[PDB]
């Protein structure tokens, strides 16, 4: 064989190309699809902040609308998706026919003003959430004078604010609201039929979650904001009872893991375990919904003669000139912009992970078993990054003991997995663990990332 | 031809690296502002490389160039260790790259949202490379038919690129281009990153070392040379530069840096029609790479062995076929074996380290040759001060790449001084190796006479 | 809203450090800082100047936190004038906010008014504050400490009396 054998070798790899190319296409057949995302609407991504009294929170700023784009800078590098701005619209305490939802108050600024802070806003990608509470001056927010002239103004500024432009609304102390769910069902389905991209929050005082979850019957697409974490427990086999009560309870629907309404972190919590509830609320299954100065830990206590309700924001050592040295150099802005641990700088880390990372924009939440006083879970998507979250809510350092065999295989927990962030000092980021055998400080929370079996 | 240089060079140096560059240069630049920032000095060290080189050939007319210049400079082991690395590094490399890019275009619509299988890459890869090797063995006249629809392909890509680009820089707002979250983004800039992104950046700037010489018929050689070194290059830069912010304008740079395709997701960005357009004519773009590079690596095969540094088993036309079947054959198999690496990008950073570790050599050589043996008669010269500067910004990447990622870079020198002993096997032999060597080589070239 | 000239803040002549000791309580605040007379004012709460050999003074505000009774404790150097001061524990880093609080008038019986100044490398901020030795003063100093503010330019929005709360700044609790 002398000719034969040069066709037959042409002809063999021939064979052989055309054998590699069905191999091929059989392994791409086999593959497993990537599943499609879902309908992030842009509050889906990142967290609301919200400012309450803009007076307060320029501080010794302008104090009103105008005033507020030089903060819009400071609010990007918070990388805050939105705003839920107080009720600027003028009214007469506790009179309903001296109200108008549809007139700025005069000291907050003009219309003029409020279109270029919406305009400069969607310059900067926030998006402002005007809330429409009717007497937000007055003790009660709705008037007991009288109760559908209340709602029928409602929707008329809700319909003249939408023209106006504003990316949805927000609705407080609905306790006080008579025949409250229909109330909301027909703000929210007018807001959400005037366009997809426009959502209705509403806040209520109550803690009881069967109240919560017949406010949320009617209307399963709205955003509630309660005190139902509120309650402080120190225990974490409390809140992550809570917390799986509510999500299992809800139907696992989009939820806003705020710890209030209309109230700092401060309040209920005590100084250690503000950053431990900040990672548990950039990390759980929701929207977050942080009051303004949480990311300083602002606290209305710690200086003297600040209004506990609305405490003026902290820029600098000079925001309050009439006590010299009373305020601290680390706990202002300024103070804890330049340090790299500090609770601001763990605010703008979270936040950043929580806007980027397509685990925690959407993705399955699975909580697992930990000796008691740990919560612990993990957020994974589909074969992409997942993160596991480890929350020591005791005040004694316990051993971290994860044992989880009933997750899916599908988020399967390594023997190794890196340290994304820890809110105590002490340990190296980068640097993979022993997820076997790890030690947890008192009052400490371990943010781990590993990567997609395969 | 005045102005078909230019076109000439363009064609040479724009390639498909410009669709696989831009994810590298910016997950290590960290910022917008500095990804353009390397696309426009690599720009500019490209050109004065050019222009070194140029100069080099008309001091040194002689065929071979990067290879010759190194042998006549620096006398042997130099040339001979060029050629080495040339076949056993840059050209299988290269081929693995492009043929890695046309598996990930191809795949990346199949799966947008996550990893594709890895078999199913390196499947798709060796089937391009065997496809095209196999083209080539055949005959050449189908080889250079087939290079105009790929050179059609890739330009095609790269004008829907820019034109979808420049609509959207008037109504998309322009959010990245701009200085608001254009800088310091991702990471605080690092020296050592920066070096690796001055890697990848430089793979979009090929075929300018040595199809600038063996390629120029210009009317004034060395009147019109150094203009369309001077011409073509920045253009290029700016088409570079162009698809950049076409990209970064058409996606969020975190949605660049987590899709191993840029064209396919700009294109499922802005292209209603999508997938007819972005990753076929990629495909096409990606084919014409590999097949030049198939062409130019057969023809640096034919030096090789006319220089009695290879064997003659090697650089042997086919009768019947016009071609080098014995050359190309060892391309794919050494392409083969790079195809088992599983990483686009540290193969872009294990050939460009290589590349810059001899150009940088070469334009040495040239400074060389000013301070020793001068006088010698220079068509055109260059002003001493860019072949320095050229020097200095080499030190510096190497310096830096080897500080940041000391592993592919230290292959690559491991290689080079394991290439370093066969040279002098191959011109000093304190005993003749005749009980293997030679008996190996006869059966070598007999086994070739009887299949090819 | 640029800080005042320093020239027109008054001073207090012959001001005896030794009568100015004691607890005064704070009983107006005058300043743009973000309170506002139609919002909340606060909760009072009280400043207890210590005289030390070195005529420097060692300040205390004591108020009502959650619910500890919380306290704070700075120091005041002299100033040039007799009746200026500056916050203690001067460094050389121009991160710190220089102080210049001046004391503007008091009888050093009942009441009092003092001038607080906190230029900094980026803002230069002031405030007015109406001391007082019990927990409401008479109309007439409220009248008074209005118009020194309107004097200097804050509007009448910007002047804010905290109140009269009965927990820390007196007593226990
Ligand atoms: C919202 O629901 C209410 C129910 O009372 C209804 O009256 C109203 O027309 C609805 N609006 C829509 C669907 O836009
Ligand atoms: C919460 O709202 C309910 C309903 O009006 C009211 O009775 C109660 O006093 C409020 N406060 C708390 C702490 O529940
Ligand atoms: C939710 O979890 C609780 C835990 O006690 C369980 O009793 C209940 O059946 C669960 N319901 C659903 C719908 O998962
Ligand atoms: C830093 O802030 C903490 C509050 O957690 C405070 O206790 C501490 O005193 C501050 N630093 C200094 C130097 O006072």
């Amino acid at each position: 064989g002398w000719v034969r054998t040069r066709w037959a070798l042409l002809l063999l790899f021939w064979l052989g190309w055309l054998g590699m190319l069905a191999g091929a296409v059989v392994i791409i057949v086999r593959a497993p699809r990537c599943r499609e995302l879902p309908a992030q609407k842009w509050w889906h991504t990142g967290a609301l902040y919200r400012i309450g009294d803009l007076q307060a929170f320029q501080g010794h700023g302008a104090g009103n609308l105008a005033g507020l784009k030089g903060r819009l800078d400071y609010l990007s590098s918070l990388k805050v998706k939105g705003l839920v701005l107080g009720p600027i619209h003028k009214n007469q305490k506790d009179d309903v026919a001296q109200t108008d939802l549809l007139q700025i108050d005069p000291n907050f600024g003009s219309k003029e003003d409020f279109d270029s802070l919406l305009q400069s806003a969607k310059k900067k990608s926030i998006r402002v959430i005007l809330d429409l509470t009717p007497n937000y001056r007055g003790e009660n927010s709705w008037f007991s004078t009288q109760v559908d002239t209340v709602a029928t103004k409602v929707k008329d500024a809700l319909e003249f604010w939408l023209q106006a432009g504003v990316d949805g609304f927000q609705v407080r102390d609905i306790e006080n609201l008579k025949d409250a769910s229909s109330f909301l069902a027909e703000w929210q389905n007018i807001t959400k039929g005037f366009s997809e991209d426009r959502l209705l929050i509403a806040g209520t005082n109550s803690s009881d979650l069967q109240q919560i979850l017949s406010l949320l019957e009617s209307n399963k697409d709205l955003l509630l904001t309660s005190s139902y974490l509120s309650d402080s427990g120190s225990t974490g086999e409390h809140t992550k009872s809570l917390v799986t009560q509510y999500l299992n309870a809800t139907g696992n629907r989009w939820c806003s893991w705020s710890l209030s309404q209309a109230r700092l972190l401060t309040s209920f919590l005590p100084a250690q375990l503000l950053r431990l509830y900040q990672l548990m609320l950039f990390t759980l299954p929701g929207t977050p919904v942080f009051s303004y100065g949480d990311e300083i830990g602002l606290d209305a206590a710690a200086l003297p003669g600040q209004p506990m309700e609305a405490p003026v924001m902290l820029w600098d050592e000079s925001s309050f000139p009439d006590i010299p040295g009373a305020v601290s150099a680390n706990m202002t802005v300024k103070g804890q912009s330049e340090d790299p641990g500090s609770l601001l700088s763990l605010f703008r880390r979270l936040s950043d992970q929580r806007s980027k990372e397509r685990s925690l924009l959407h993705g399955d939440f699975h909580a697992f078993s930990a000796g008691p006083g740990l919560f612990s879970y993990i957020r994974h998507w589909d074969q992409n990054e997942r993160f596991l979250v480890v929350l020591n809510f005791g005040d004694v350092g316990l051993s971290a003991g994860l044992q989880a065999s009933d997750l899916p295989a599908s988020a399967s927990l390594p023997a190794k997995a890196d340290l994304l962030l820890s809110t105590q000092p002490g340990r190296e980021e980068g640097s993979p663990l022993e997820l076997e055998r790890l030690k947890l400080e008192p009052h400490e929370g371990l943010l781990l990332r590993f990567p997609y079996a395969a | 031809g005045l102005v078909s240089a230019c076109g000439i060079i363009v064609g040479n140096i724009i390639g498909s690296g410009i669709f696989v560059s831009p994810k590298g240069v910016l997950e290590n630049a960290g910022s917008v502002g500095l990804a353009l920032i390397v696309w426009i000095v690599t720009g500019f060290i490209t050109v004065v490389g050019a222009l070194c080189y140029a100069e080099l050939g008309v001091t040194i007319p002689k065929s071979g160039g990067d290879y010759s210049y190194v042998k006549d400079i620096f006398g042997g082991l130099a040339g001979f260790l060029r050629l080495w690395i040339a076949v056993l590094v840059i050209y299988p490399t290269n081929q693995a790259v492009i043929a890695l890019t046309f598996s990930n275009y191809v795949l990346q619509p199949l799966f947008p949202t996550c990893f594709p299988p890895e078999s199913g890459l390196r499947l798709l890869a060796a089937i391009c490379l065997l496809l095209l090797t196999w083209v080539n063995c055949s005959s050449v006249r189908w080889a250079t038919r087939v290079q105009d629809i790929f050179t059609a392909g890739k330009l095609l890509a790269l004008a829907l690129i820019i034109i979808m680009g420049i609509v959207q820089i008037c109504k998309g707002e322009y959010f990245w281009l701009e200085p608001k979250n254009a800088f310091e983004n991702f990471q605080e800039p690092d020296i050592g990153l920066v070096a690796l992104a001055f890697l990848q950046g430089s793979f979009a700037y090929g075929g300018w070392n040595f199809l600038n010489y063996v390629t120029e018929e210009l009317v004034d050689p060395y009147k019109n040379l150094p203009r369309a070194i001077f011409i073509s290059i920045p253009l290029v830069t700016f088409v570079y530069v162009f698809a950049n912010v076409a990209y970064v304008t058409a996606m969020s740079p975190q949605e660049l840096l987590a899709s191993n395709a840029v064209a396919v997701t700009f294109g499922e960005k802005l292209l209603g029609v999508m997938a007819w357009i972005m990753p076929i004519s990629v495909a096409l773009s990606t084919f014409g790479g590999v097949n030049g590079s198939l062409f130019t690596s057969s023809r640096l095969f034919f030096a090789g062995a006319r220089e009695g540094h290879l064997p003659s088993v090697l650089a042997m036309i086919h009768v019947k076929r016009c071609t080098p079947i014995p050359a190309l054959l060892f391309t794919c198999i050494s392409t083969l074996l790079m195809l088992v690496t599983s990483d686009m990008y540290t193969l872009i950073n294990y050939v460009g380290f290589i590349n810059y570790l001899f150009y940088g050599v070469t334009v040495a050589g040239q400074i060389v040759l000013r301070w020793k043996k001068p006088d010698i008669p220079r068509p055109i010269k260059i002003n001493l001060l860019f072949p320095i500067i050229y020097l200095l910004f080499w030190a510096f990447l190497l310096v830096f790449s080897l500080w940041s990622e000391p592993v592919v870079c230290g292959i690559g020198l491991a290689i080079m001084l394991t290439g370093v002993p066969v040279y002098f096997l191959g011109v000093y032999w304190q005993h003749k190796p005749k009980c293997f060597s030679d008996f190996i080589e006869l059966l070598t070239l007999v086994s070739q006479k009887m299949c090819v | 809203i640029p800080a005042p000239p320093l020239s027109k803040v008054p001073l207090q002549q012959n001001f005896q450090d030794n009568q100015f000791h004691g607890k005064w309580y704070v009983v107006g605040r005058a300043g743009n800082t973000g309170l506002r007379e139609d919002k909340d004012p606060g909760k009072m709460f009280a400043t207890i100047y210590e005289l030390k050999e070195d005529k420097s003074y060692n300040v205390t505000y004591v108020w009502s936190g959650q619910k500890k009774c919380m306290y704070s404790i700075v120091t005041f150097v002299p100033g040039s004038q007799p009746g200026e001061f500056t916050l203690g524990n001067i460094k050389s880093a121009p991160g710190r906010t220089s102080w210049l609080v001046r004391v503007v008038s008091t009888n050093y019986n009942q009441h009092a008014m003092v001038f607080f100044k906190s230029v900094t490398q980026n803002r230069e901020g002031f405030a007015i504050t109406l001391y007082g030795r019990t927990k409401e003063l008479t109309s007439e100093l409220k009248e008074n400490f209005i118009r020194f503010s309107k004097s200097l330019g804050l509007p009448e929005n910007h002047i804010v009396f905290p109140v009269p709360i009965d927990q820390c700044i007196d007593g226990s609790a």
